[PDB]
């Protein structure tokens, strides 16, 4: 009893060093990643079509985010009851109750509520790299373009603090809100508006996928941390 | 009265009537042959009007009429043609005299359209017999024919055009 | 008694007036092809209506000349 | 000018009118027909659809 | 400054007196001074006086950014 | 009677033997496809009905 | 005498402006229509409407130089 | 004697001016209705009123040379 | 004797020139308009001041050309 | 006498016309084959049928001023 | 006499040089207002001396009109 | 004597379209040129079809001219 | 003695001639102000200088008509 | 003698296309060189190919006037 | 006799075509200057160049006309 | 003297007197009716000239001006008013030529707008009372009213540019 | 006859442009007037209610 | 006759000028400096008023 | 014959040999001075015959023989016309539409002529003048007619190779 | 014709002949020059690997 | 006209020594750059040569 008491502490101890080291790791990606949100949001400012307005809906795809692993405290489970609940509450209908999943976890969860996964994508590092996630975004943007769906949403914590893990909802449908920068600048185009705006709004929308997933994951990390520290003292006064 | 001009009306009127009768001489729902082409022409005649039923047949009777007597000149009416065109299109439902004198001037326009093809080819013809360009002859009676084809088909979709707008 | 002479002007600037208003509605309608190549049919059809409706009137010019020239 | 223009609308309405009742009519009457038969076989079709629903039920 | 930046992170931000660029529009030559203007590059190798795979091209006369994604030198 | 009339329908006799043999085949073939669709609509239609009685028999059998 | 020389020329005049006015005035039309494809029936509304406003001048034009002609 | 050929020509610029001038009017207006479908109605005002202008002088033109011919 | 010619292309050349300024600014105001739905007032207002502008020196020759056709 | 001034004025006043159509037509075609080359064949073809349409007025031009000529 | 016509020819020749010039002046001023909404006064400024050295000559050419009809 | 003015303009009136046409023609293919620097050959072809079917009436025209300057 | 005539005719082609020159100059100056206005004296520069430049064969012109009418 | 005055039209008016054709070109490729500058010289070399090209006509015109002038 | 007068037709119409040539050059050049500062000495020196080239046919036209005149 | 010039003067001048003296008739800070019209084109001038001291006497100016011609509606004077006010822009602070000519050339514009306007107005009169187009006078007497306005309003505004370049 | 047409027709003008004249400039006019009004009443009370403000503070101060 | 014009304009200018156009500047003065001195007033009352408060 | 038209184009063949052989007196490794010009001048004929071989000799001849022609001129019509059918033969035979391309040729031919008559005009109307009675408005008017001479030559050669590379 | 195509067969024959193999004197001395320079380059190479064997 | 051929002569060659004074500079300025860059070319082969041979020496001094 002693022993394995031990032992389990020691593991449990240890792993939740690696996980905040790999919390560490994260957080400088999350730094690093502004200047490209900053520019492409000062341009898309300034400069500003299909998917700039919206259109009588008629189904709504609704992506979640979730672990590969499990071993979390409320990560992996709070987004997916909150999704559940208001999915129920508006989606009455099947056809609207179109989803899509990043993590594995939710997979199963989904597989067993029997939900109709539409696009799924799992086994993915620690740090991921855009291209593991472009071909993800590409498809759902170019379903969106195409009008399978009239509405898209996230669901996923956003990383304030170590130990508090807020969960959140943002809009990755037709954008509306747009915060007007302070020094409006007027540019000319080359092959003219149209088609500039045309080829932009994918790349903002294919940039707005990221971000959120980078706050997913140290968010996920951090709670993985903390949970794992608790468990830890837990032991520590058990044994 | 013009004899000439009316043994032609009456021509064009029974090259018509058999065209409409061979057309129209057996039904059923498999069109071929010539009912292809008749299926295939009120198919067409059906788009115009729907893009620009009631006064489907009398599009599809004026386009034939109209295709007549420029195929006849291939070997005052057009006048009295707008004006009835004018009446119906009136009855149907300064802008009235300005409208009216619209269509005057494209009854006049292809009026003039016909007798250019028709001059060009007799000086033509007439140069050839007495001092022989056959290639450049057909090629005149080729490009007048498809000029005249054209020009009923916008006066069809302006007639249909001032009948809407009435 | 330049009768032949006034037809021949009045011919002359119809024909020139045809010849700048077909150029410039096709020029118009090729450049709208070369943008976009699905809506071919609705160009051509456009293409033909404008240019009978743009050519309508040298012809009553060039009757009104042949006119004059009898006269 | 001349004295032919009502002899010629004279014709045309004998003419619209002559062929519209000898072909026109006959001839929309048989596309309509046809219509109406691809209409019935389509709706036979869908009711032979539902029966057999109805009976697999 | 004629800085190129990724989503991963910057690549180059060096300074230059001559840009050269191949864009969907056409080939431009940017020039210290130029009016703003907005283009989108079509799987080009933009050359300075590196590769961009898809991206977009912004011109302000005090410096020049190019914003895309997989850029390697 | 001048030769000009002559002359004009020999013109238009070889126009017309000229417009037959060069444009013969595009005529033919629009209207060839044009008759294709509405047989391939008849058929679809034929076949759609054919099927829906064939599934009906097919359901009462299993039923009985 | 001169009146047919007159009015021939006023016959050209009125045929070259109306022209170019047809030509300018519907030149556009197919690059909207191209552009947007789906306001086809308001864009033939403005085709038939101020083409007789543009055309309306060679009218008077041609009447008045048939006047003339007269004398 | 030639103030009938002045008079003439007097209508025949002017026809000339009025289309050229107008054809640029309602070409640009199509332009507005394509890019923009909501400002249908406020383009037109604008456009009607500007055609008046464009037509003013020749409305001179017209009356002046009714007097020339008439001396 | 002869003046009534010369009065005849004065007015002429005046109005011509006068519709094609008056098209001219029509087409660009009221695609500036178009562009900018806001400041119509503004634009109205300069569209006006340019008309009187360019309505000058047509004018001024019409005056000449009356005084002409008096001597 | 006068005929062949005639036939003279009919014949550069066609010619031109066709010109001035011909050039905007074939610009405009490189324009678009300079924007997209794929579909350089039907540029070609309908730049063929845009010339045949330009170039029919100047032919009848050229036979009436031949015919005057003749007259 | 024919000096008369001569003055009315380089009237009217300065008064469409003059009215295009300004015209085109007026519609850039419309054009860049439309573009700058805040650029009015310098705009302006620029509207003004733009048409003043555009008139320049076309009131030496109505002075020597005016004397070459007097000579 | 009047057979040398007539050929005269024929052939101004068939250099002017002329030259206006191909050099129409050479300036979009510059500009077109200038935006896509590669693919020159096939504009450079372009060229030649372009510039001889701009061309063509031109010279009918000058040999028209020549026979009437005979006469 | 048509030498007023030849002078008159002259200067009003020069008029002519000069006129759209200098309004499509100051144009594209004024676009250029109002697209960046930090280079308002290099434009004013160049704009004088074109201006310059272009009132010269004018200038000429109306020298010679002088010497014309003179002789 | 009016040899003379149908050379001297001639000449003016190749002249004046000669003139039109030149600062179109000039004029695009002024825009064409200023786009990017790595492309000069091909640039120049159509430049100088394309304004021979136009000039070609001009001087065919030149050579008929004086040959007229002559006879 | 006619001869001064054709000289001053020919040197107006070679001023008219040479005014509209260095019009849109110094236009497009400053459009030029406009888009891109750092060029400003090629530019100028390409429309210098380019200036010259269009104007060197006026400059043979005056001279034909000037011996003309002299004949 | 031109006594009937003189009697036009001395009414328009009588006009603009009565005016001024029924809008300055009472001061209060509520401006209404024509106080408020006052304020109105008070504010539109100043607003005119901060765009582009000399505030007065162009609202006199635009006064005079609107008043001589709205008494048309039933040469020597703009030379003279024109010759005036280069004198008062002069004297408030080839080439010079040409700067000179242009304020005598828009007074000379003024004026033969003016001088067309009553042309032809005096032309239809005549000849509606030998042989009535009452809508048409209407329409060509509005039509000079606001042609007349607009040239007032580029007097103005060609002065105020013309003392604020001097 | 021709001055008393010529003063007949203006009358007709003046009768029929009264009746689509005065609405817009008198609705213009009172919009001015209703602006002015409610500048200088919006300074009238912006200034009472800033004196009874201060009166209201000295009092809770006292 | 353009100068006996150019007097009578002169003099009635003045005379327009000195008669109304000074009363009406004086009263369009009178009005503005009514407004400012309101707007003076309200905000040096509540600078006061701020000034108390603190 | 034309005497002095033969004499004329003896004296441009003698030219062209001796400015030959001039380029070509001495070989070695580095072209400087002559050999330096002709190396340079040969690499743009050659750069112009690959933007548009075997066939750069007779364009550098045609090129020579043209600038030599333009040469003379600053101290004929049937040459013009003689060459060019000349080199219509030779494109033809290397490799309405026929008598077209045959009417352009023959056009370009005379407007290069054209060209070379303008400036003979323009000198002679200059010449004229001083016997009448401009040496700073000579030299201008010189100067642009041998500039305008070599573009016409450089044009005249790149028209004949596009037509070359198009038959 | 006689004459014209005398001298331009001179032109196109003997003396331009010779001179395009003048010409040839220097150029593909020039281009040898680099080649055998690659060459030697390349030899050095080989050296080098043989050294380093 | 025997003088005013020789005077055009003279003239012209006047006028071909004040062109070449303000000419001479350019022409042979692009001749120069031409040959520096045939120079250069030649030259960076002949270095490329030349430090790839004592580069190979001093390898195989170093195996020795």
């Amino acid at each position: 009893r002693i022993n394995a008491t031990k032992k389990t502490s020691q593991i449990t101890k240890a792993m939740e060093m690696v996980s905040t080291s790999k919390l560490n790791r994260a957080e400088q990606n999350a730094k690093s990643f502004v200047p490209y949100m900053e520019k492409i949001q000062e341009v898309v400012a300034n400069v500003a079509h299909p998917m700039l307005v919206s259109r009588p809906v008629k189904k709504t795809g609704y992506l979640v985010i979730t672990s590969d692993r499990g071993l979390a405290g409320a990560y992996n489970s709070n987004v997916l009851r909150l999704v559940y609940q208001t999915i129920q509450k508006r989606h009455a209908s099947p056809d609207e109750y179109a989803i899509i999943v990043i993590g594995r976890v939710g997979l199963s969860f989904f597989r067993k509520r029997n939900m109709p996964v539409i696009l799924d994508i799992t086994r993915l590092p620690d740090q991921p790299s855009f291209a593991d996630i472009k071909e993800i975004a590409r498809k759902t943007v170019g379903l969106f373009a195409d009008g399978t769906f009239d509405e898209l949403y996230m669901y996923y914590n956003h990383y304030v603090s170590a130990i508090q893990q807020e969960v959140t909802e943002r809009k990755l449908l037709p954008l509306t809100d747009l915060a007007e920068n302070k020094q409006r600048t007027v540019y000319e185009f080359e092959p003219s508006q149209e088609e500039i705006l045309d080829v932009l709004l994918p790349q903002y929308a294919e940039s707005l996928i990221y971000g959120a997933l980078l706050d997913a994951k140290a968010s996920e990390h951090a709670a993985r941390m903390t949970a794992m520290k608790n468990a830890t003292d837990n032991a520590n006064e058990l044994i | 009265f013009n004899l000439s001009d009316m043994l032609m009306i009456t021509i064009t009127c029974l090259i018509v009537f058999i065209i409409a009768v061979a057309a129209t001489r057996s039904l059923q729902l498999r069109p071929t042959g010539m009912q292809n082409f008749m299926e295939w022409v009120f198919d067409f005649v059906r788009g115009i009007i729907n893009s620009t039923g009631r006064f489907l047949t009398l599009g599809v009777t004026l386009i034939m009429y109209v295709f007549v007597a420029n195929m006849l000149g291939l070997p005052t009416v057009t006048l009295t043609l707008a004006v009835m065109v004018v009446a119906l299109t009136h009855y149907y439902g300064l802008k009235i005299i300005e409208e009216f004198a619209n269509t005057l001037t494209l009854g006049l326009r292809l009026f003039g359209n016909i007798y250019a093809g028709e001059i060009l080819l007799g000086l033509l013809a007439s140069l050839g017999t007495h001092y022989g360009a056959a290639i450049p002859m057909m090629v005149w009676q080729a490009f007048s024919i498809f000029v005249g084809t054209i020009q009923a088909f916008i006066f069809t979709m302006l007639t249909m055009v001032y009948m809407a707008h009435k | 008694s330049l009768g032949v002479l006034a037809a021949a002007i009045a011919v002359g600037l119809g024909a020139l007036g045809a010849g700048i208003g077909n150029g410039l509605i096709v020029s118009r309608t090729i450049e709208g092809i070369a943008r976009q190549p699905e809506l071919r049919p609705v160009l051509q059809t456009t293409m033909f209506i404008g240019v009978a409706l743009v050519e309508a009137l040298p012809i009553i010019g060039v009757v009104f000349s042949f006119i004059y020239l009898g006269r | 000018s001349g004295g032919t223009i009502i002899y010629q609308l004279l014709m045309f309405i004998i003419l619209l009118a002559l062929l519209r009742k000898f072909a026109w009519q006959p001839l929309m009457n048989i596309m309509k027909q046809r219509e109406e038969h691809i209409a019935n076989e389509i709706d036979q079709a869908e009711k032979r659809r539902q029966e057999a629903e109805k009976l697999l039920e | 400054h004629v800085s190129v930046v990724t989503p991963d992170g910057p690549v180059y931000e060096d300074d230059v007196e001559m840009v050269s660029v191949k864009a969907k529009s056409g080939e431009l030559g940017i020039l210290p001074g130029h009016i703003p203007l907005v283009a989108p590059l079509e799987i080009s190798a933009a050359r300075l006086k590196i590769a961009v795979s898809g991206g977009f091209l912004e011109v302000r006369p005090d410096k020049v950014t190019i914003l895309a994604q997989a850029a390697e030198r």
